Formats: C-alpha cells, structure tokens, sequence
RNA sequence: CGGAGAGGGAACCCACU
DNA sequence: CTAGTACCTAGCTTAAGCCTCAATAAAGCTTG
C-alpha cells in the first residue's frame, strides 16, 4: 500500500464481470482491495491427467516422439503451463474440446 | 538604545496589541489597580481595552532589534492600529 | 505536440528538491532576426541543433568480402570510375532523412576523416543516383574490429546538431508572454509572432553559443542547468518563474510574498539549498532545529561528537523545551 | 510537500529591523515581499501611464 | 562491441548464466541441436542474427561436465572439488529449475524444449513480432482462496510436525529402547 | 572549417572586451564593439594556419583610475593547456610588472595547471576561462540581473547602515558564472540591482565565500 | 481443500528413517510410512 | 479508611474526513 | 507415577563510501 504506483490500482479492462467496477474502499486501499461480481466463479483445480490421456490419442505427437524439423508448421499444445505435444491441426482439435 | 535613536514603526503592532492586552487583563484580574475608571463591566478583558483604548496602561515594550539592541516603547507613546 | 512538461506536483517535487535529472527538460530557444521571421531559416537552425546520429540516416548496413577493390563484387560503376583490404563496409542510406537534414556525402566522410583520421578511406556515390551508397574500407582483430567500429560510429557520430537535446519542436506561439514583445515609435506594445522552438533535451550553452539564436532570452526550463550556466540570481529568477507556472496554470493566484521568500530562502546561501534533509539540515541552523526533521538520530549523534551547541534562538526549539518561541 | 516546505521556513519571520532574517539571523530579504508590506492588505490594480 | 547476450539467472545461482551454457550443461553438446529448441524455423535470419550473439559468448564450453562446473562455480554454495560443483548444479537442475515440467530420472529434453520456448519467447518480444505481457491482466492472476491458502499453511506445518516427530524418534532410538508414536506425535503443533 | 572558427573567436573577443569593460579596465569603444568584418581585416579569416592565430591576437588592458594595474587575456593553442604551456605565460607576469592576467582556454584545462593557478593566486590573481563559456555575455542574459562590485568603504558603511556583520548577508559563491565573469575574492559584497514586480526596484546583497 | 489437498500433502511427504549414532561398540532403522488421512465431524 | 478515579503495552485489521 | 508448580532460558532519490583510469613529476637510462 502508500504506493505511487497507481497502475495496478487502476480498473483493468479485463475486470469486466468478473470483478465489480463500482465497489472499492476509498481509503489507502483503491483498486487494491476489489470485490467480486455476482456470476463470478473461481475454478477449484482438477488433475489434468485425463485432459493428458484424451489428447494423447487424436493426433498429436509428444516432445520426446518428434523433431524440430516439423514443430514450426504446428501448434504447440500447453497442459497448465507445461508444454505437452505438438499438432498438425489445431481446428477440429478446439471444436472437440 | 537613546530615545533620539528609535528606528522601528511607530505602529502598535498585531502581535503587541494582542499580547499586551493578554498580560493587562491578567493583571486586572489578578487585582491590580486600574488606571482607568470603569461604568460597572467585570471583564478584565474588556478592563484591559478600554485601557488601551484610554492610553493608559502602565506598560512598556521592549523591542529587540536583530543585531541585539533593543528599544523601550511606551503604549501610550505609540499608535495603536485600531 | 510536446506537454508531457509534467505540470503540478509533481513539477512542484522537481522544484522543491532541486533534482539533477527532471523528467522533461527542455529549452525555450528563441530566434534573433530574420530566422525568427521566416520558417525556413528556423529550420536550418532547428536542424543544427536537432541531435543527429547516423543510424537516423541510413536504411540498411551490410559488409562484404571484396577480394580486390578494383572487382566491385556488387555492381557499382560509381566504384569503377573513382578506382588496402579486402573486408570493406558498405551502408546504404535514404533520400528521405538526408535531404530532410541536408547533409552531403563529402561531409559525413570528412567527418568520418576527423573522428578516426586516416586509419579508413570512404568511397561515396555522387548525389545522383537514386542508391545512397558510401563504402568504408581499413588503410595499412581483423574483421570484428570492423564490426566493432561499425556499431561505435552508428550509435554516436553527431553528424549534425549537438548531443543530449533528442527531439526539438517547432511552432508559433499564442501566448503573449511567449510572443516576441516591442514598442513601436509611438510607445505600443505590438505583440509579434514570430518563430521560437523548444526541445526536450538541456545544454543552455552550446545552445546560446550559437549563430542567429537569441542568447537573451532562451531559458532552459533546468533549475542546476541554470545555476552551472548564468548564476544564482538568474536561478533565482528562473526558479520563481518555474515556481509562478505550476501555480498560475490552474489559473490560481498566489501572492508574490510567498514565492519571493521561497526562492530567496533557496537561493540565499550561494548554493542551490533543495529542501530535503540534505539541503535543510546542511545549514548551520542549530541541531534541536533540525533535529525535527526526518532526522533525530544522525544529527543528534553528530552534534554530540562534535561538540555543537544550540543557540536555542529558533521555533522549533523553544517549542520543545516550553518556552516562548520568538 | 507542506510539512518540507515549513521545516525550512519554520522560523523565517520579520524582525523589529523591519528586514526579513532566519532563526540564525541571517538576512533573507532587506524587506519582506522586497516591499516591507503585508499580503493580506494589497489589491489589484492598474498601471494608466503604462501602454 | 557485440550487443544483445541472453542471460538466465538461475534460483540457487548468485549470477546470471548464459542460456548456451544453461543447455550445454543440460545436455546438449552440439550447437544445431541447441538452436533446433530456440528457432522452430531455420529460414529466418533475423532470429539468427540475435541468437549469434549469445552463441558466441559460450564458444569455449563444449562438453556437458565444464558447463556443470561453470554454473556449480556461480553457485550459493560453491563445491570445493570439480565433482561436487557437478553434483550441486545437476541437483539445481534436475529440482530447482522448471518442476512444473517435471522432476524424474530424464526430463532433460521437456526441460529443453520449454527452456527454448522460454528463449523463443523472448526472441519474439525482442523483435517485436509480439507484444509485451501486461501485469495487471487477470487472465495472468490466480485467485488463492480458503482451500489454496490452508494448503500452503499446512502443508508447512505438517512438515513441522513430521521434522519433530523425527525428533523425539531420533532421541529413543539413539539409546535404542523403543520409541511410541501416540507420544512422538505432538498435535498441539497442527491445531 | 575557418568561418565558423573565425567567427567563434570573433564573438570571443567581443565577450572578452565587454568582460573588462564591465570589470572597470579602459577599453575604447571601436574595440568594445567592432562588427564581424573588422575582426576580418584585422586578423585574417584563417585561423587554421594562418595569420590569425592565438598568440599575438592577445588582448592588454589597463584600469581607468590607474594605468598601473594591467590585464592580459591569454588563448592558449594547446586544446588542453598544461603547466609547461601556462609557466611560459606566468614568466610573461613576472617579466612585466603586472599582477594579473585571463586564460580563455580551448579545451578542459588540466587539474596539475589548476592545482598551480590556485598556488600562485596570492602573489599573481589569475583565472581561467573557457573557450565554449565565453561566446555569449551572460551578463547580457534577461534572468541575470545587474549586478555591481561594492568597494570597501561602501561595504563598511553598508554594515554600519544595517548593523550586522559580514556573514548575516545573503551570500554568493565565487564559482559561479557572474562572480567568475566580474572576478573576485571571498569577502566582497556585490550589489545586485534587479525589477521587483510588487515594488519597482529591489536591492540585494550577495557576499563572495 | 478438506477433500483431496491434504490428503495428497499426507501422503507425499517421504517417509522417515532414522539410524543410531552410526556405532555401539567396535545399525538397522524403519520407515514408518503413513497414508488414508480420516476426518470426523466437529465434537466437543 | 484519607472521596481510593491514572484503567498495561505492542501488533494487525476495518472504517471515518 | 503423575501432576502441580517453581526455577532457567513498491519504488524513487541523493549523498556517500568504494572501484578503476588518465596526466604527471620524480628516477634513472641515453646518447649528444
């Protein structure tokens, strides 16, 4: 807090129904402390495991399968961060996720 | 210094005319003898104005110049700014 | 086009704590005669002062291994006509910047001369043909001192104008202050427009230094710029200006008394006093004076190493021991 | 701000010399305002003879 | 001079490190091999042009053991021997850097690839081909809610409880009499 | 490159004369300001290697009160002058009996030749100036007021005025460009005249420390 | 949070084996390995 | 018996102008 | 044997100290 630097004080554009723009506390604390809008819901986490099991079986190659030689043409596929795979077709694999 | 070399205002200032009728009344209400005869007011403030008022307080001031002089002013002998 | 002059308060800290590096200085640069009248000779000013290096100028950079000069390995008959080691330079410019500067190929190859003297020759086309080409060869460690030599001469050579001042604009004021004021020969006032610039670098003396600038009127915006270059009372002066904008740009008045007494009591030890602790506490004031100030430790210690004793003739002092502030 | 600029001119003040000095006495203005006047009892006004 | 090195400090590391250094310890002794993790695409030169440069820093390490040596001399704790430095900075390498992508036996070339993209990453900011990430974007914020917060909580001191717990067992079982759990087991700590 | 260099020494000529005019040195006005052209035929419009050159375009002048007291003004070829390159100029004091001198030098003037300038300052007052500070009168400039040496005797009857000594004036340090372009010594009072917006004219005193 | 997160942080925690002071006179240890965290309702 | 009232403190949090 | 209680142990800025680099005069060759 007591900060000068108001930019992550400032409503940021992607605050849009997630977090209320209007309720604030006026004091030491603007844009710091932020409520949470009505629909708003925050995920609980689940193992990615299965995610990592249905990919594993349409198309798509792991790192240690493949070369460099064909990574440049395709979409790299990230599991929380981590970077599982490579695919030839990123449409048709969005739509069935 | 001499009373032919005085070289501030000859203006009561502010300050001296808050801090003298503060000291004056004190004085008046400490039952100290009034210089000026008074229609029945109790208010050793309002004693203390229209002393000054009258010229008549018993008091001095002692200005002290910068350098570290300083020069005796009479209350009667200086204008009173209002 | 250039009000990032950081206005309120914080100007008023770049004031009050006299900051070596202020977030926008910048120049007033006023224009003598008939360059102040016309606006290409302002241009011709603005580009002598406007910094300039050689990567503002050239499109491309590439260098070759031409195993004979006389080869030409890229097809150039300028090189043909004007014809020792093989690794050359070559750095293609553009049309755009060079006439926009108006500079020659003969002088940025005499300045090239000047700044690493004849340890390189450069061969430049001629100013007609629609390629820009200047080729930079090493006279008798081989050739990444040539790449060496090649990234220090882009970064800074100042082909033209002087360094530190990036960008200067140019226009006509509307403000009266700012207009040139004269009295005619029946005592008016006349306000004329005439053409000023201002920068967003500071030098204030390579710049007064100069032919067909005003070096009476250019104020450089830089409180420490002005002490270094014209004194403490042209500081003073400058710092009540600068002191009168900030207050007077939201079209509040404040009186003269107060400003007056800020910037002499800034100003009346010779030196620019910034008020912080390391301008208020500077002052022979007394230790209890300034031992209320973010201080109370340093100051007391000090004080008592070195023997220092309190007149006691302050506020803040008489304050703290129930006495009679005088 | 406010409490730097008043630790600084704390005990700037106009002696009985008329002259305007700090607590240590040096002088910082022969008179106060370089007029010796008060800024409460001054007003706006308009120079004729001028322009 | 040469401009634009690419360095990568290290958790465990006082100093930077070179990323060419960072791989050739991780295992890569070729230099093809290397930039086939950085540049997906070996047509571009302007990505060449800028990785040159870091390349060119690192041309005096070749083998996996002296770059092990040269990030373990970097380290906090400094190995006195060449075999502890390489023991020290494989151990930082295996744990301390990038557990998302995983801790095992051989995970040398997952953390590879993701070191490459992390450099790739930054290549493509350089040149502009895109754009900064922003702070104060919430799709980069993860919300710490009750369940989040007393797992962090917990999880420290059940680490507590089981380095005490280690404790009263240690003070039996140097006389080596017996030991109990029931007593061993102190659930002040916990509640 | 000598329209540019000629002009340069041109305008350092004219700010040198203006400089001792202003210090109180007798200057005649033909040399106290002489157009461009002048300086053209006088000296040569070919500073490099040509006939004016430093070194006999020197200026001498000489107090109005008494033409005892004398000053030179010296612009050194070297870029950056040395103590070999300023020995030769304070033999030139001591061979004549003048007590001070100017050094406008070309570049940055090297701190062992500062070190002796501030060595022999009691037995000869002589200072430095630089050859980019002197291309424009910074007395000439709309902040800087005017300002004017006071002699002792009105110094002393100053304090006597005010009652109050040396040290309670505001003071002025001797580093700085107006009391550097003046020249004088710690312990000298100058008066500085200047426009008060509130009441007409304002005085004030700055002290050399 | 009560459902799965302490108990995979019960039960990742290595297990425990602890020697003597390396010599009696001129030695064995155990695991005690641990899993299958319970939890009962609030009582008093 | 006398009217005794003097009644810790640090930390953090929220809030008011 | 155990309990109860009594004794032991986020950024800014600016000076300010600390690290390296270029003239320079003594110290000694060096040949005129």
């Amino acid at each position: 807090r007591d900060g000068k630097l108001a930019k992550p004080r400032q409503l940021h554009n992607t605050l849009w129904g997630m977090v209320c723009p209007a309720e604030t506390p006026e004091g030491h604390a603007v844009g710091l402390v932020k409520n949470l809008a009505l629909m708003a819901y925050i995920s609980v986490g689940s193992q990615p495991s299965p995610i990592l099991e249905f990919l594993e079986e349409w198309s798509m190659e792991n790192l240690e399968e493949i070369s460099p030689a064909a990574i440049a043409d395709a979409t790299k596929i990230f599991v929380n961060g981590c970077w599982v795979g490579i695919h030839k077709d990123p449409e048709q694999l969005m739509n069935t996720l | 210094q001499a009373n032919q070399k005085r070289i501030t205002t000859p203006y009561m200032t502010k300050y001296e005319r808050a801090r003298v009728l503060g000291t004056r009344a004190l004085q008046i209400a400490m039952c100290a003898p009034v210089m000026v005869e008074l229609e029945g007011e109790t208010d050793p403030l309002l004693i203390a104005m229209k002393e000054l008022k009258a010229r008549k307080i018993p008091i001095i001031i002692r200005r002290y110049l910068p350098d570290g002089s300083y020069e005796d002013w009479g209350v009667d002998e200086l204008i009173i700014s209002d | 086009s250039a009000k990032n002059v950081t206005l309120g308060v914080p100007r008023l800290k770049e004031l009050i704590n006299i900051s070596k590096k202020p977030k926008t200085p910048s120049l007033t640069v006023f224009l003598l005669g008939q360059s102040a009248r016309d606006a290409e000779r302002a241009k011709d000013i603005l580009c002598r002062l406007e910094h300039t290096t050689l990567r503002k100028v050239t499109a491309n950079t590439a260098i070759y291994y031409d195993p004979n000069p006389q080869s030409t390995v890229v097809a150039e008959d300028q090189e043909w006509v004007n014809v020792i080691s093989p690794w050359l330079l070559r750095v293609e410019l553009d049309r755009k910047h060079m006439t926009d500067r108006k500079l020659t190929m003969e002088q940025i190859a005499e300045k090239i001369n000047a700044g690493f003297g004849d340890d390189l020759n450069c061969i430049f086309n001629d100013d007609n043909a629609e390629k820009l080409v200047l080729r930079i060869r090493i006279m008798n460690d081989d050739d990444v001192f040539l790449r060496c030599i090649e990234s220090n001469m882009l970064t800074d050579m100042t082909l033209q104008g002087i360094e530190q001042i990036s960008k200067v604009y140019m226009h006509l004021p509307q403000t009266d202050n700012k207009k040139k004021i004269i009295i005619t020969e029946d005592g008016e006032f006349k306000a004329l427009q005439e053409w000023i610039l201002e920068t967003d670098g500071v030098s204030l003396m390579r710049v007064l230094s100069e032919k067909d600038v005003d070096p009476v009127r250019t104020t450089s915006n830089d409180i420490v710029e002005i002490f270094t270059v014209l004194g403490i009372e042209a500081v003073r002066k400058a710092l009540e200006r600068e002191l009168y904008h900030v207050i007077s740009f939201d079209g509040s008045y404040v009186n003269y008394r107060h400003l007056a007494l800020l910037c002499d009591t800034m100003t009346c030890r010779g030196h620019l006093m910034a008020i912080t602790r390391h301008g208020v506490n500077r002052q022979d004031t007394g230790p209890l004076m300034k031992c209320s100030f973010e201080e109370t430790v340093d100051v007391l210690m000090e004080a008592a190493a070195h023997g220092e004793s309190d007149p006691m003739k302050g506020v803040s002092e008489n304050i703290m021991l129930g006495q009679l502030a005088p | 701000i406010q409490r730097r600029l008043i630790k600084s001119m704390e005990s700037v003040m106009v002696k009985y010399d008329a002259t305007v000095r700090n607590s240590i006495n040096q002088v910082v203005q022969l008179r106060y305002g370089e007029d010796g006047l008060a800024g409460e009892s001054v007003e706006f006004q308009n120079l004729a003879t001028l322009k | 001079a040469i401009g634009q090195r690419i360095v990568a400090t290290l958790p465990y590391i006082k100093q930077e490190v070179p990323i060419i250094i960072v791989f050739r310890a991780l295992g890569f002794v070729s230099d093809r091999d290397i930039l086939e993790h950085i540049i997906y695409d070996f047509e571009d030169p302007e990505m060449m042009e800028m990785v040159k440069p870091s390349l060119d820093e690192a041309f005096v390490i070749q083998e996996q053991n002296v770059a092990l040596n040269f990030i373990g001399s970097r380290g906090a704790k400094p190995g006195v021997t060449k075999e502890k430095r390489i023991k020290y900075a494989k151990e930082v390498l295996q744990k301390e850097m990038l557990p998302h992508v995983g801790v095992s036996d051989f995970c040398e070339t997952k953390k590879a690839y993701f070191l490459g993209y992390m450099v790739h990453r930054l290549l493509l900011a350089a040149l502009g081909r895109r754009e900064l990430d922003d702070r104060d974007h919430y799709g980069n914020k993860r919300l710490d809610l009750a369940g989040p917060l007393l797992a962090f909580l917990f999880r420290g001191m059940f680490k507590n409880l089981l380095k005490e717990v280690r404790i009263y067992a240690q003070k039996f079982i140097d006389r080596g009499k017996d030991f109990n759990l029931e007593l061993a087991i102190k659930t002040r700590i916990i509640s | 490159d000598d329209e540019e260099e000629t002009y340069r020494l041109w305008k350092i000529r004219k700010t040198i004369m203006q400089l001792c005019h202003d210090r109180g040195y007798l200057v005649t006005q033909d040399e106290l300001d002489q157009t461009l052209e002048e300086f053209k035929a006088q000296f040569g419009d070919k500073p490099s290697e040509g006939r004016p050159r430093r070194t006999d375009l020197t200026v001498l002048v000489a107090h109005n009160d008494d033409p005892t007291d004398q000053m030179f003004v010296f612009f050194p070829e070297e870029p950056k002058v040395g103590i070999k390159t300023i020995k030769v100029y304070c033999q030139r004091m001591q061979e004549e009996n003048i007590t001070r001198a100017l050094i406008v030098v070309q570049q940055g003037m090297t701190p062992s030749a500062k070190q002796s300038l501030v060595d022999m300052a009691p037995k000869y007052i002589l200072e430095q100036f630089l050859q980019q500070e002197l291309l424009i009168n910074i007395t000439e400039h709309e902040l800087v007021p005017e300002h004017v040496v006071m002699t002792k005797e009105e110094v002393t009857e100053l304090l006597a005025r005010y009652k109050l000594r040396e040290n309670q004036l505001p003071r002025i340090q001797a580093g700085d460009p107006v009391a550097r372009y003046f020249g004088i010594k710690r312990g000298q009072v100058v008066k500085i005249i200047r426009p008060s917006e509130t009441a007409g004219r304002y005085i004030t005193y700055r002290l050399v420390q | 949070f009560i459902q799965m997160s302490v108990q995979r942080i019960v039960e990742d925690a290595p297990p425990i084996d602890l020697q003597a002071e390396a010599q009696h006179a001129s030695p064995p240890r155990y695991l005690l390995k641990f899993e299958q965290i319970y939890l009962s309702k609030p009582t008093h």
